[PDB]
DNA sequence: TCGATCGATCGAT
DNA sequence: ATCGATCGATCGATTTTTTTTTTTTT
């Protein structure tokens, strides 16, 4: 499209025209200081983004599910073309963001921050372990015993070796692309309560990347989104629909930093 | 159809507050005049202006509500679109009021549906947002999806046939979670009345609900004016079933008046910083200048009491202020501070108290052997309702920026006690044994109500013997000012005749010079100053310091000090200026020789 | 024992 | 003679909870 190609087209305008710190500007080295310790977690600054082109807060909100893919792309098509060796370990990237201007605490959030920009923090407790999942939609015909093709929803098209035939199928272990999970409860702080009654709760999702970082009884700091459970079970009701709330995980700052921590200025 | 006559009703009602509704005055469109910027979809509305103009809708209106109801969103939309560039997005949220009539729990049966009839009772287990997708849009799978329709009912029903084409009428459409109508409740249960009273059964449960502007501003422990709309609920039933199936009860209500938990901080209707926190300027000028103001304030609170006068020129010491500074990240800096009594067998030692928490608020009293040790924590649970250990809470910090003294402060066991031996200076408290690092804050001040040893001051053996406990904590109490019992007829005569005036039920008090409410409101506004030191006592109180343990030369330092300058800058408060003086320091210095030498043998 | 599936069948057109 | 609607034979899909023995804290 005419439009909405100029997305990453800002950003490979932005990567190398926006400046500061006296030239030289990270995100110039910051994604190679990256490839190089093969983290693939690169994370962008909002301010940054207000300092060069503002444009981007109004266009977020209507989908940023696809504003943060339209920002993968660019990561992908910059490193796997200029680093062309790189694609061996992982092959996929995604972006972070650390910059918010605004602390959304608990007890504060309902259906009109619904699937968009968040932040907000907490306390963690008792959750499940580490899990992976599927990736993609890969079948094995049955009837002629081809595979279907590669392809929450389903998909299951009429097309395939088969003649297109063979409506039934089965499934292998293995060929297809599996991706890490893992699962936390956040619980709010007892310093910031409604001084001394019950606290209030929601769940969060975070993905493969980030897992083994979280751990019971710690300080936090995520954007988040917030979710949206698209039915549990609609039907004759209670005196409520049986719906539910996440929040799906971005980007996570923790509080202690019990690690060597801060990235360098130039000078 | 049955409500076309509200809806020309309404109308009419509409086309009259179209111009004006009370004296060429409105009342009922800057509300909306406020929605009109984010249309946050809230008019109440009083149901006396029904009886007043619209003449006796309420039998119109108080039986067949339910299926009039949804006619009266369409009532506010008719309004709203009138004036401004309007979409349909209105929508209708109402927290009616002004209705006579409050009935209850037990006046209920099959009858009584699509009414508004008031309620009350207490909260209890109380229950949190809950979202819902009401809506979306559903059809079949070919091309013709776009769906506003009502799929909002309570029962929920996906099947829905077409629109334009024909089509399969099993086959959904997927949903929409994008475009569509999302709102928000919450749900509780309700006990019994405490203003209805009656023996023998149970406190019989009802539910209840409320809408989402009504949400979080209800809370436990409060009594209601509540709707009286109550619903058909979308085993052990074994009657007839039927079809061309067994309910329960439940209930609904969209108004709240979330009474008898209410204060309002401080907002002569005149010019000042802000709307009303100080607009009493034409007397607070006056309550800031007189130079008898000390003893004028001294005697304007205790009136119904005499004894001693050290205390009623001090004690407002701790509803006072304290710095409230501008600094950098070295540490907390502290600003109120304790006070102790003691004393001989009733000299009312308890009245000072008792009133004083219904003096100011926030700051509630009692005392923790009321209960258990759950002063300072939570009730340590170790069954399982949750997660099998819960202790967020207290007693004595649910008083936070607010005070909450105790009495018999010295048979209380050594557990609350030794946590007071550091909660109150390094005002963060911390536990183990249940506690997700256990990480409080409370902040506030004390009061002391210590009693001798053997009730009596026989001076045989030193203050800290006259009570013989441990020691530290002696120091941090930065005043004492103990009342001391005698044996003489004249003051007992004069408390005598002061209940001559308690019971002489004309005039059964004396005369005043300031009243209650204008000395409250001048305290709370003497805080907001930003006190500032630059005078040369801040200069030369190191000398007053000095001869101060000059006098001490012959416990000790300089925990008093930090009292000393806050005290004083206290006094300086309550001169309604900034700029720190001389003076204030001369006087904190009496009081600081005034308790030490009190404590002196 | 309950439910949709699918295939057959009977008047309309 | 073509085609849609209704009937009906054909197919597969559901049916696990109340005491105890250690454990932390008053
Ligand atoms: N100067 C005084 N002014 C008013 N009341 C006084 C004074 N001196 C003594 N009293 C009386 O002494 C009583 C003290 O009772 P109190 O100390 O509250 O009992 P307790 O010790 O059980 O708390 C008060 O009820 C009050 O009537």
């Amino acid at each position: 499209l005419g439009p909405r190609t100029e997305i990453a087209n800002r950003f490979q305008s932005f990567l190398r025209t926006f400046v500061d710190e006296r030239g030289a500007y990270t995100y110039r080295d910051r994604i190679r200081r990256m490839c190089e310790q093969n983290m693939s977690s690169f994370v962008v600054s909002y301010t940054d983004l207000a300092n060069k082109e503002h444009v981007l807060a109004y266009f977020l909100p209507e989908a940023p599910f696809q504003m943060l893919e339209i920002f993968d792309k660019v990561a992908k098509d910059m490193v796997l073309s200029i680093f062309p060796t790189y694609e061996r370990v992982t092959t996929e990237i995604h972006v972070r963001i650390s910059e918010l201007p605004l602390i959304e605490e608990l007890r504060t959030f309902r259906k009109l921050h619904l699937n968009q920009l968040v932040r907000t923090l907490g306390v963690v407790t008792a959750t499940t372990g580490v899990l992976p999942q599927l990736s993609v939609i890969k079948y094995d015909c049955v009837k002629c015993g081809y595979v279907l093709g590669p392809f929450n929803t389903e998909i299951k098209p009429g097309s395939c070796p088969e003649c297109q035939s063979t409506g039934p199928f089965s499934i292998n272990m293995e060929q297809t692309l599996y991706r890490n999970y893992q699962k936390i409860t956040l619980q709010e702080s007892p310093g910031r309560i409604p001084a001394g009654r019950i606290p209030r709760s929601k769940d969060v999702i975070l993905l493969a990347d980030l897992c083994d970082q979280c751990k019971p009884g710690d300080e936090l700091e995520v954007t988040g989104i917030y979710t949206n459970n698209y039915d549990g079970s609609l039907n004759t009701d209670q005196g409520f629909p049986v719906f539910a709330t996440v929040i799906i995980a971005n980007h996570v700052v923790v509080k202690d930093s019990k690690q060597v921590v801060q990235s360098l200025t130039d000078e | 159809v049955k409500d076309e006559v509200g809806i020309r009703a309404q109308k009419l009602f509409q086309d009259f507050l179209e111009e004006f509704k009370e004296d060429g005055e409105i009342k009922y469109t800057r509300p909306a005049a406020s929605l009109e910027s984010p249309d946050r979809c809230t008019l109440e509305v009083s149901f006396e202006d029904v009886e007043k103009y619209d003449q006796n809708l309420a039998t119109a209106i108080i039986e067949e509500y339910y299926h009039i109801y949804p006619f009266l969103c369409q009532s506010v939309s008719n309004y709203v679109k009138d004036r401004i560039g309007l979409k349909t997005q209105k929508d209708c949220y109402v927290a009616f009021t002004e209705v006579p009539t409050r009935h209850k729990v037990r006046d209920l049966t099959t009858s009584k549906i699509g009414t508004l009839i008031r309620i009350s009772g207490q909260v209890v287990r109380t229950h949190p947002v809950h979202p819902e997708l009401v809506s979306g849009v559903f059809m079949c799978l070919d091309c013709q999806t776009e769906i506003r329709n009502v799929e909002q009912q309570f029962k929920f029903t996906n099947p829905t046939i077409c629109r334009n084409p024909v089509c399969s009428n099993r086959k959904r459409f997927m949903l929409d979670v994008e475009k569509s109508l999302f709102l928000d409740f919450q749900k509780i249960r309700i006990q019994e009345t405490q203003a209805e009273l009656p023996r023998g059964c149970i406190p019989r449960a009802v539910e209840i609900i409320l809408r989402s502007e009504l949400v979080e501003t209800v809370q436990a422990g409060d009594r209601y004016d509540f709707t009286g709309t109550l619903i058909v609920v979308p085993l052990a039933g074994v009657g007839t079933r039927a079809e061309n199936l067994n309910y329960r009860m439940a209930f609904l209500a969209c108004s709240v008046q979330a009474t008898t938990a209410r204060f309002g901080g401080t907002d002569t209707a005149e010019d000042m910083k802000k709307q009303m926190t100080d607009a009493e300027w034409h007397k607070i000028y006056e309550m800031s200048k007189d130079r008898n103001l000390y003893q004028n304030l001294i005697s304007s609170l205790f009136p119904s009491i005499y004894g001693n006068d050290e205390v009623k020129r001090g004690i407002l010491l701790q509803q006072f202020g304290g710095v409230a500074k501008t600094t950098t990240e070295k540490t907390s800096l502290r600003g109120d501070i304790n006070v102790c009594i003691v004393g001989d067998p009733s000299t009312a030692k308890s009245q000072f108290l008792k009133q004083v928490s219904d003096f100011s608020p926030r700051a509630i009293y009692t005392s923790g052997k009321a209960s258990s040790a759950a002063g300072l924590t939570a009730a340590v649970v170790r069954d399982e309702e949750s997660f099998d250990f819960v202790i967020e809470a207290g007693a004595l910090m649910l008083a936070d920026n607010g005070i909450c003294c105790i009495d018999e402060f010295d048979k209380m066991d050594q557990r609350d006690q030794v946590a007071i031996h550091e909660a109150m200076e390094q005002q963060t408290i911390s536990i183990a044994r249940a506690g997700v690092r256990a990480t409080l804050n409370a902040r506030t001040s004390i009061l002391a109500a210590a009693n001798p040893i053997n009730g009596r001051y026989d001076r045989s053996k030193s203050l800290q013997q006259n009570i013989q406990l441990s020691a530290p904590i002696m120091s941090r109490f930065d005043l004492f000012f103990i009342l001391v019992d005698e044996c003489n007829e004249v003051v007992d005569y004069a408390i005598a005749r002061k209940i001559v005036d308690l019971h002489s039920n004309i005039e059964e008090s004396v005369e005043r010079a300031y009243t209650r409410e204008e000395v409250l409101r001048y305290v709370t506004f003497a805080r907001q100053f930003k006190p500032v030191i630059s005078q040369e006592a801040g200069h030369m109180l190191v000398e007053n310091y000095g001869h101060l343990r000059q006098r001490d030369t012959g416990r000790i330092t300089v925990r008093q000090l930090e009292s000393m300058i806050r005290l004083s800058e206290a006094m300086a408060k309550l001169e309604c200026s900034n700029r720190v003086l001389e003076r204030h320091v001369k006087e904190a210095f009496r009081l600081l020789n005034k308790s030490i030498i009190r404590v002196e043998q």
